[PDB]
DNA sequence: TCTCGCTGACCTCTCGAT
RNA sequence: AUCGAGAGG
DNA sequence: TCAGCGAGA
């Protein structure tokens, strides 16, 4: 009843009665989920650093008809790998690289077209990457943010 | 810029992190030491084991320039009474851990757990002789919350005590006439004898004569070789019947408590050495075992399930047959499944206690059965009742989400397997357990409030005079005397002298202390009741006196001059709750009167009505049911409800249909105010009853002997029912409900309050099982009755009605007197524990406990001034203590020159 | 999104109205909580930053501008660093790992807590909260939960609980249609589950599915009733579905109150690692999912066949199939090797593979601390006898056999990290040279040239590890007192700019020499294969290797970004082993816990029939008292495991042929009323069965699902498999006398843990020290070095006992007084001991605070 | 008489960030 | 020092 | 949080 090589070595025996029909899951699951989502790419803007973007992505100056937008952002290869971060004392993350643009449109002539649109690509902070085991290297130790349980949005009536 | 808010200048003056409480109340100290606890088998309880690592650096001023010469204090983290800190003579020992007395373990509260304590070095030659005059472990034999023994055999002492005493049939040796309990070791040793041979030897065994001599008494007794070889340790002076039985917890408690009385104290610390040594050494010889076999599952549960859940199936009639309410149907399925549990654990004890059959010399006898589970449970070393019917019977109901207990029953145990779903249930039982101690650890620690209310009594003279005292009488609410009368006298002070059944002959005269041999000199008259000198009639002022308050529990004989009985009795008051709620987890989260003896049915304060049968049904709100037997009056006071209808059944009614513990305490000890009680003023004789248009019904009542009448004013609606009760006593109930204890004192009196609040807070204790002396609660509550309204003052100095110390009005009214003035009329006060102690006159204790902004409010707007006389002033201003050793000195700074 | 979701579900759905009309007309439960992981609280702290950054950008671009407004200048990265920084590092639900076993990992990377930002409070909290709600039923566990304040508000995840697109924990349902349990997964939250009805996974099931029962428990609307088989709709997936990872690590847990299964769940997360792992010869089954999962235990990503083993490093060859066709075709697996962790244990990763041994995907190839051949071993098993010996296990304690000390059983590796940090100062008194002045011979010898002490040197307390003066007061790092140890590693720190000395050089450049020797050896290890299958682009090759090696020194010398003002760091790692003693606190799993208070003689310890003495001595009052009887069965469950191990490794010892090993292997495995697991020893291969019979001499190690364990007829009979007794007593004999105990002993093996609760880290006594400013008292810490807090409870226990002068001396004498303190060091130094208290220092700051509120208090003189 | 602020709710250890 | 997060009793 | 407390309305 063993088939690894691993447990082929050594078959503990199982006293088990039930059946079991659902192998256990990944035990780390939830953390690898959770910052997949919100590191990987989305199409849409529902979850992770898409959806962040176009909260506040749009700042310009009040009816000046020229805007900052941006196209889509990139991670960039991490500098140092788990273990020397780990040895050096530092913190393991990615630089963030994210092409912005800006758009100039005529002076009091909205009708017009715009004058120039200017896109370019900029450096925005570093943002600490999580390891295969679900934790982060924070200065140099290795950290591990828990979930929270908190009260679902929306309404509820009690007394 | 951090998220909480900025401490201001109150902030550090206040609360639980203030200066008072973090800095001047408890302070760290040098020359301190901590590790982890170990077992010590071997030392005496003068002695703990001392790492060598400590000793260099507590004792390196000491080493420039001495172990045995300076003794230690050990202390464990909690110290909810004075026991939690002792001095021991430290031997030095190889390791890190510390070596504990396993006898002092109790009254720590130690286990060796992972459980820590702390170390602390006297360093002034005076700290050194009070911590061996007073700090040592073996002066400290009897609890100070009651006169019972402290140091007490436990767990593994307590199996080799009961492994030795216990007998069997057909063992080894039996028969067998000795010598003496020498030649019975020997045999033992030898393997010739077993240890529950019944055989018959010589003891020789001496008692106390008059004089006190001791004199021999040889005579073969009927008893075992464990018993006989056990009588070696045994000092003289003690009868051979205290080791010729089983002995349990209570019994090794029973004989400890009387070598201490008949010998004293190095005879009963050498005793206990003995015993703990006999108990170690014989429970690794008797090599007890727990397995899963010695856990019998009865048959007779498999059919009490069965008979449950067709109970509760009936009882629960398709909700179609009516009364289904929730109220109804969740307490009868209570009741059912908790009847259905005392029969399985009923059941599973009966067929543990007779599981042996054990074959005699042609004989098939019965015996009581050698079971590891039963020897731990009657032993009484660990493991209570309830745990082991969890074992082997059933868990029985849990603890609900909310306070009240789940409706499913888990209907199995642990031997057995439990389903997911029962186990699911008994969580909850294990977080209410869990939060017990996690979160109503702090009501209990009431305790700070006792002290405080408290802390500034201190026994100051040798006696009074007075010949006020209280009535002793014993508690019989559960169909036994559960306190004797023995039990409330017992080392307390007589105020009137004792008379015997008849006239003119007096059993104890008055004055007297009621020790062991006066109570059994009562005893030995059928009957019995003392008026006994108290606390709260006590005529010092500033103090209690020690003939008022009785006997130093903890020494045994009378309570010196200078002892702070205030902080005993708060501390012997206050950890009961904190114990008994910490082991809350222990546990696991888990209608009619018959008389023991028939008779005539007798009957107390009973008002009836004649039913439409025969019965006759009661009308009155309180009812007391005492029978009468062919001899005598039966011994009982039992409760019979309004609705209730009358081995004889003499009572019938239905609980569930009328036709806290901690929180109980603390209200009483609060003062609180019921809404109810409506009882009459002042003794008159003739109530009115006059017609009024109001709605409020009015009664006015008119003194027979007095011109004056007094007029009250009674609602309907909140007193539905109103009687009479005319003159019986000023304070007679007028409307049914609980009574306040404000009024109760102002209109029955001092004594009639103290008593009430000592049966109060006693009911409560004893329904848990605690045992607290009743002189604690009593200077409690003479700490409650400290002030007075000086109402028609005259010719003293109070102005209209205003609260006044009553020691300050009582001087000035004995003065006046001297002098010839009336003196002013007072009325006292009831005051909450918390408001007595901050209305206190010194405002540095007052802003110490509580409302620290206000009482400094008070005191600076007032320009008040403290003369620093209690014992909280004289710790903040880092004086000696205006009692123990520091009492004459304080004495001496009243005096002055 | 959830919130909208939420708002119209509530409403059965102009807004603040429809609120209205519904109210005119329990929080707790799950439907009304959802979970916020990692992922959701950095996207709204990058929200926040970001937002910040648009304040900033509106800021910057109101005054307008032609063609001179661009994206650069308008953004500044510097808020966002600082906000996600922030968060990462000081946020309260950014928690440092517990490291002590890869349990701990997995269960603090599984954790929910209610509190933290925008949530509840510990001291706010009610008994609502904090207890168990029928919807934690497979979702949260509810035997694992905190001990103290946070009980109930912190929980662990359940082991087959998920979390579904709106947030909502959700568990899996086998799905039963007409009857008859089908093999379909649905995912169920609470307020979906609270429609159906659910049966029960102890249901018994015929071959087709059906329910054996013609009645089935099951349950409805957060109650459970008896139900018929037409009405059921679903079925539980596991009987381990509701326990927690931690908790479903117990076995026999059914037979345990969920108290004690709490204490044993959270005390297998304080178990440290030992020298050697030990398997748990009674077990569930979830060990190999902890370690495999835990990430502790190299785990083979492609299959092949191991080419290279090594203590320090594995190579595999990869299949023909599983190579990329770029890929050369090796895997290289570098091993952990005595690391420090986060509670200072050791990480420490051992090979258990052979050269040449076949591999495939997801085999384990190194171990792991708290691994044994990829099973979590967080303990030793030991022979434990249930009997009261003496009072040295009297309450609760724990006695050991002396042969538990010599064998090294739990002895454990603690590694401390020291560091020297050199700041820059004006005019240079700051030294960090070799040469200091008034320094011994020995110790300038100890230490390097380059000022750093020796890799492999023994230090011991008052011991300078790294030379430095400073004024010149001599400012070299040296171990603190009392610890003793080894130099493992050291690492040297300087920065790209910052100077770096010749002998510092010379130190630097060996580790940057030795990394690089390393990093050379790797690439040309995966470098030849491809250069021999260009003998079969040669300068292409070469040229590639060049650029990585180049690369690889880059990184190596790059220098590290030191915080302003220090010039050099230099850390020391001190290994040392520490060995049990009178003080340490022992546990298993079943909430059972105790101290060790004496290590006893061999020849002392009760002894068998065949003269082998037991492990260790448990009082057995501490069994009915609390209701862990798991741990008894645990006790003979593996008596009957060791005892078979034993008579395999008695087949062992005389020369046997592999048919009778096979056929008793056999019917070992066979055995059971009816076990799910058929284990074939005909299919395995004789090499096979020899290496399986050798894993298995020193027991046979069994498994015993949660509520789904082995039940006493079964633990009988494999006793009687193994030729014992079927009671699990056996006679035993006193070591001291020879003298036969009067009644049986149970004797079995009991998988024994050692916490991290150590009676060294724990033992401190102060004489004298430090004192703080505010207050003349003594520090309140060990590390700190002070004195004990006489708290107020214990000034009661004084003034109950009279004590008044012990009272005043350590009120006045032993703090505030420094006068007092001064004159009383004086007296008891010269053996004529006299005080004088005075006033305490902090009354005077309670004066001057009260003063400074506009009060004035003063001392009356009289 | 009833809202309405104000008051109240042991010891020890480890870690990092300010 | 303070705060946050844990842990032991 | 959850009580209990007196003092304004
Ligand atoms: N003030 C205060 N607040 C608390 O929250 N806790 C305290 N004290 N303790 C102290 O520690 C004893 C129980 O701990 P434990 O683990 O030994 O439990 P236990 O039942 O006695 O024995 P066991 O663990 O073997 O089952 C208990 O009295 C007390 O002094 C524990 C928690
Ligand atoms: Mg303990
Ligand atoms: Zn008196």
């Amino acid at each position: 009843m063993v088939y690894s090589y691993t447990e082929k070595k050594r078959i503990r025996k199982d006293f088990g009665k039930r059946p079991q029909v659902l192998d256990v899951p990944y035990l780390l699951s939830i953390q690898l989920d959770s910052f997949q989502k919100f590191i990987e790419q989305d199409p849409e803007g529902q979850y992770g650093l898409e959806a962040a973007f176009r909260s506040v992505f749009p700042i310009q100056s009040y009816s000046g008809n020229s805007e900052l937008q941006y196209v889509s952002y990139r991670l960039g290869e991490p500098v140092f790998d788990v273990q020397e971060c780990q040895i050096r004392g530092v913190t393991y993350s990615a630089p963030l690289r994210v092409k912005l643009r800006l758009v100039i449109y005529e002076r009091e002539a909205p009708e017009g077209t715009v004058k120039d649109i200017k896109e370019q690509e900029v450096y925005m902070g570093e943002i600490p990457l999580m390891t295969d085991n679900g934790t982060f290297v924070i200065n140099g130790t290795e950290r591990v943010i828990v979930s929270q349980l908190h009260r679902s949005p929306g309404v509820f009536f009690d007394s | 810029s951090n998220k909480r808010p900025l401490k201001s200048l109150a902030d550090m003056i206040k609360g639980k992190q203030g200066r008072f409480r973090q800095n001047l109340l408890g302070k760290r100290v040098d020359y301190s030491g901590r590790s982890v606890i170990t077992v010590g088998p071997y030392l005496r309880l003068h002695q703990c084991g001392l790492p060598k690592k400590m000793a260099l650096e507590l004792f390196k001023p000491f080493i420039y320039g001495v172990i045995r010469e300076h003794p230690v204090l050990l202390n464990r983290a909690p110290t909810l009474h004075r026991l939690g800190i002792q001095a021991f003579e430290p031997v030095l020992i190889e390791g890190k851990a510390i070596q504990l007395h396993p006898l002092v373990c109790a009254a720590y509260n130690a286990d060796f757990d992972g459980d820590q304590m702390a170390v602390h070095v006297p360093l002034t030659l005076e700290a050194q002789l009070e911590a061996r005059a007073l700090m040592m472990s073996t002066n400290n034999i009897l609890s100070p919350a009651n006169g019972e023994p402290i140091i007490v055999p436990s767990q593994d002492v307590v199996l080799g005590l009961y492994y030795m005493t216990r007998d069997c049939v057909n063992a080894k040796g039996e028969g067998m006439v000795l010598t003496g309990p020498k030649e019975a070791e020997r045999l033992y040793r030898s393997g010739l004898a077993s240890l529950h041979a019944r055989v018959k030897v010589r003891i020789t065994e001496y008692e106390k004569d008059a004089n006190g001599e001791l004199v021999a008494k040889t005579s073969l007794k009927d008893t075992t070789v464990g018993r006989a070889i056990l009588w070696m340790i045994v000092p003289k002076g003690l009868p051979y019947s205290i080791v010729n039985q089983a002995l349990g917890k209570k019994a090794i408690s029973k004989m400890l408590n009387t070598c201490y009385r008949i010998l004293g104290l190095k005879p009963t610390v050498i005793f206990a050495d003995q015993i703990m040594y006999t108990g170690f050494a014989y429970a690794a010889r008797s090599g007890a075992s727990v397995g899963i076999d010695d856990m019998v599952i009865p048959e007779k549960k498999h059919e009490i399930i069965s008979e449950a859940e067709a109970e509760v199936a009936e009882i629960q009639e398709q909700f179609q047959s009516g009364l289904v309410t929730a109220g109804e149907r969740y307490n009868k399925v209570i009741d059912i499944w908790a009847a259905a549990n005392d029969r399985v654990s009923k059941a599973m004890m009966d067929n543990l206690q007779t599981e042996t059959v054990i074959n005699r010399d042609g004989q098939e006898e019965k015996q009581v059965s050698f079971n590891s589970i039963y020897m731990m449970a009657d032993s009484g070393a660990r493991g209570s009742a309830a745990q082991i019917r969890q074992l082997a019977g059933m868990r029985g109901l849990m603890a609900k989400p909310d306070g009240s207990i789940i409706e499913t029953p888990i209907t199995a145990n642990f031997r057995e397997g439990l389903n997911v779903l029962q186990y699911f249930i008994s969580t909850h039982g294990a977080r209410k357990g869990l939060a017990d101690t996690a979160l109503k650890t702090a009501n209990s620690g009431l305790t700070r409030r006792l002290v405080d209310v408290a802390q500034d009594l201190v026994v100051t003279e040798d006696d009074c005079g007075t010949h006020e005292g209280i009535m002793m009488t014993p508690v019989i609410e559960g169909g036994d005397v559960k306190e004797p009368l023995r039990d409330r006298v017992l080392g307390r002070v007589t105020a009137e002298d004792v008379l015997k059944p008849g006239t003119a002959d007096i059993l104890v005269p008055r004055n007297t202390l009621l020790h062991e041999q006066w109570c059994d000199l009562l005893e030995e008259n059928s009957v019995d009741a003392v008026k006994v000198r108290s606390v709260v009639s006590c005529d010092t002022d500033f103090g209690v006196c020690a003939h008022c308050y009785g006997r130093d529990l903890a020494r045994g004989h009378i309570i010196n001059k200078g002892e702070a009985i205030g902080v005993i009795a708060a501390q012997s008051i206050g950890e009961p709750g904190t114990q008994l709620t910490m082991r809350t987890f222990h546990i696991g989260g888990a209608s009619s009167i018959q008389v023991k003896n028939k008779g005539s049915i007798k009957l107390s304060n009973v008002k009836s009505v004649v039913n439409s049968s025969g019965k006759l049904v009661i009308t009155s709100r309180n009812t007391e049911l005492k029978l009468i037997d062919e001899f005598g009056r039966t011994k009982e006071s039992y409760k019979v409800p309004y609705g209730a209808v009358l081995g004889e059944t003499v009572a019938n009614w239905d609980p569930h249909t009328m036709p806290g513990g901690l929180p109980r305490v603390a209200d009483l000890f609060e003062a609180r105010r019921p809404k109810e009680p409506a009882i009459l003023a002042e003794i008159s004789g003739i109530v009115s009853f006059g017609k009024e248009t109001k709605g409020k019904r009015r009664l006015v009542i008119t003194p027979v002997d007095g011109s004056d009448p007094y007029e009250e004013m009674i609602p309907k609606w909140r007193q539905l029912n109103v009687f009479e009760g005319e003159r019986v006593e000023r304070g007679d109930v007028i409307s049914d409900g609980p009574e306040a204890p404000h009024d109760i004192l102002r209109l029955r009196g001092v004594h009639a309050v103290t008593r009430y609040i000592v049966n109060e807070v006693q009911d409560v204790y004893r329904l848990q099982g605690v045992k607290i002396n009743d002189k604690h609660i009593e200077v409690i509550v003479r700490q409650m009755l400290r002030k007075a309204t000086i109402v028609n003052a005259g010719s003293s100095d109070f102005l209209e009605g205003e609260q006044v110390e009553y020691s300050r009005v009582k001087i000035a009214n004995r003065e006046l007197e001297a002098n010839g003035k009336v003196g002013a009329t007072y009325s006292r006060d009831l005051l909450g524990i918390t408001k007595a102690s901050l209305a206190t006159e010194s405002f540095i204790s007052a802003a110490s406990f509580q409302e620290t902004t206000r009482v400094l409010t008070e005191a600076a707007v007032a320009g008040k001034r403290d003369e620093l006389r209690g014992l909280k002033e004289n710790v903040i201003v880092g004086r000696l203590i205006p009692a123990g050793t520091g009492y004459a000195y304080h004495q001496d700074r009243m005096r002055r020159r | 999104a959830v919130g909208r979701m939420k708002f119209n579900r509530s409403l059965l759905r102009d807004d603040i109205i429809d609120v209205m009309k519904k109210l005119i007309d329990d929080i707790d439960h799950l439907g009304n909580r959802r979970i916020r992981s990692v992922g959701e609280m950095a996207e709204n702290q990058f929200r926040v930053g970001l937002v910040r950054v648009e304040r900033a950008v509106k800021e910057r671009l109101s005054l307008g501008d032609l063609d001179t407004l661009m994206p650069q200048d308008m953004i500044n990265a510097k808020p966002i660093s600082a906000a996600v920084k922030e968060f990462f590092g000081s946020s309260q639900l950014s928690q440092f790992m517990d490291q002590n076993n890869p349990l701990s990992e997995i269960t603090h990377k599984r954790r929910i807590s209610a509190l933290g930002p925008g949530g509840l409070t510990r001291e706010r909290a009610g008994f609502e909260v904090r207890d168990v709600h029928p919807t934690h039923y497979g979702r949260v566990c509810p035997i694992e939960t905190p001990e103290g304040p946070n009980i109930g508000l912190i929980n662990s995840l359940s082991v087959y609980a998920q979390t579904n697109e709106y947030g909502f924990l959700e568990t899996p349902y086998r799905k039963v249609t007409d009857g008859v349990v089908t093999d379909e997964i649905h995912y169920l939250s609470a307020i979906e589950e609270g429609n159906y009805v659910i049966a029960q996974a102890n249901s018994n099931l015929d071959e087709e599915g059906h329910f054996v029962e013609d009645l089935v428990t099951c349950r409805s609307k957060g109650e459970s009733s008896l139900f018929s088989r037409d009405q059921v709709d679903y079925m539980d997936v596991s009987t381990q579905q509701v326990v927690s990872v931690g908790a479903s690590l117990i076995p026999f847990l059914e037979h345990d109150d969920a108290n004690r299964a709490l204490m044993g769940a959270n005390m297998q997360r304080q178990a440290v690692p030992t020298l050697r792992a030990d398997k748990p010869l009674v077990g569930t089954g979830m060990e190999r999912a902890v370690a495999v999962d835990s990430g502790v235990t190299a785990v083979a990503k492609r299959g092949g066949v191991v080419q290279y083993v090594d203590a320090s490093r594995i190579v595999i060859k990869v299949n023909e199939d599983e190579m990329y066709p770029g890929e050369a075709g090796i895997d290289i697996y570098n091993l952990t090797k005595y690391t420090r962790s986060n509670q200072n244990t050791c990480i420490n990763q051992m090979p258990c593979v052979s050269l040449g041994e076949p591999v495939e995907r997801g085999d384990v190839l190194a171990d792991g601390p708290s691994t044994d051949l990829g099973e979590l071993a967080l303990g030793q098993n030991m022979r434990v006898a249930f009997m009261p010996w003496n009072g040295y296990n009297f309450e609760d304690s724990i006695l050991v056999s002396e042969r538990v000390v010599q064998e090294d059983r739990f002895t454990t590796i603690h590694i401390q990290e020291l560091a020297c940090v050199s700041r820059d100062t004006k005019l240079g008194p700051e030294e960090i040279t070799a040469d200091i002045p008034n320094v011994g011979e020995a110790a300038l010898s100890k230490l390097d040239e380059s000022g750093i002490v020796y890799i492999g040197a023994e230090v011991t307390g008052g011991d300078i590890l790294v030379g430095k003066v400073t004024p010149v007061k001599d400012s070299s790092l040296r171990v603190p007192n009392g610890v003793s140890g080894t130099v493992i590693d050291v690492q040297v720190f300087t920065r790209d700019g910052v100077e770096k000395d010749k002998r510092a050089l010379e130190i630097e450049e060996m580790q940057l020499k030795q990394a690089k020797k390393d990093l050379s050896e790797e690439l040309q290890i995966l470098e030849a294969g491809l250069f021999s299958r260009i003998r079969a682009q040669y300068d292409e090759l070469k040229h590639e290797f060049e650029k990585k090696l180049e690369a690889k020194r880059r990184k190596i010398t790059q220098g590290d970004d030191l915080a302003p003002g220090v010039l050099k760091i230099v850390k020391v790692y001190l290994a040392v082993k520490r060995r049990i003693q009178p003080g340490d606190k022992m546990a298993g799993r079943h909430g059972n816990k105790g101290v060790i208070s004496k290590i006893n003689p061999i020849e002392d310890m009760p002894y068998d029939e065949n003269g082998t003495p037991v492990d260790i001595v448990l009082n057995p009052l501490g069994v009915p008292s609390r209701m862990n009887i798991g741990q008894i069965l645990e006790t003979h469950l593996g008596m009957a495991a060791k005892g078979i191990g034993d008579k395999i490794n008695a087949m062992l010892k005389q020369q046997q042929e592999v048919a009778k090993l096979r056929e008793f292997i056999q019917r070992a495995y066979d055995l059971g009323a009816d076990v799910r697991q058929k284990v074939d020893l005909s299919t395995f291969s004789d090499e096979e069965v020899m290496r399986l019979a050798e894993n298995l001499r020193k027991g046979m190690p069994i498994a015993t699902p949660v509520f789904d364990g082995a039940k006493e007829a079964e633990i009988k009979e494999l006793l009687k498999l193994g030729d014992l007794p079927t009671s699990g007593q056996i006679r035993l004999y006193d070591g001291r006398t020879g003298e036969q105990f009067e009644r049986p002993v149970t004797v079995g093996y009991m998988y024994m843990l050692k916490l991290n609760h150590l009676v060294d880290d724990k033992m401190h006594a102060r004489s004298t020290g430090s004192y703080s400013l505010v207050t003349q008292q003594p520090l309140g810490g060990k590390a700190q070095f002070g004195g004990q807090r006489f708290g107020e409870m214990e000034v009661w226990a004084l003034e109950a006992y009279g004590a008044a002068y012990t009272l005043q001396e350590m009120l006045t004498v032993k703090s505030d007084d420094v006068n007092g303190r001064t004159k009383m060091y004086k007296n008891i130094v010269d053996g004529n001991h006299q005080m004088e208290p005075g006033m305490p220092e902090s009354f005077n700051v309670l004066l001057k605070e009260i003063r400074s509120l506009g009060i004035n208090i003063e001392l009356e003189d009289e």
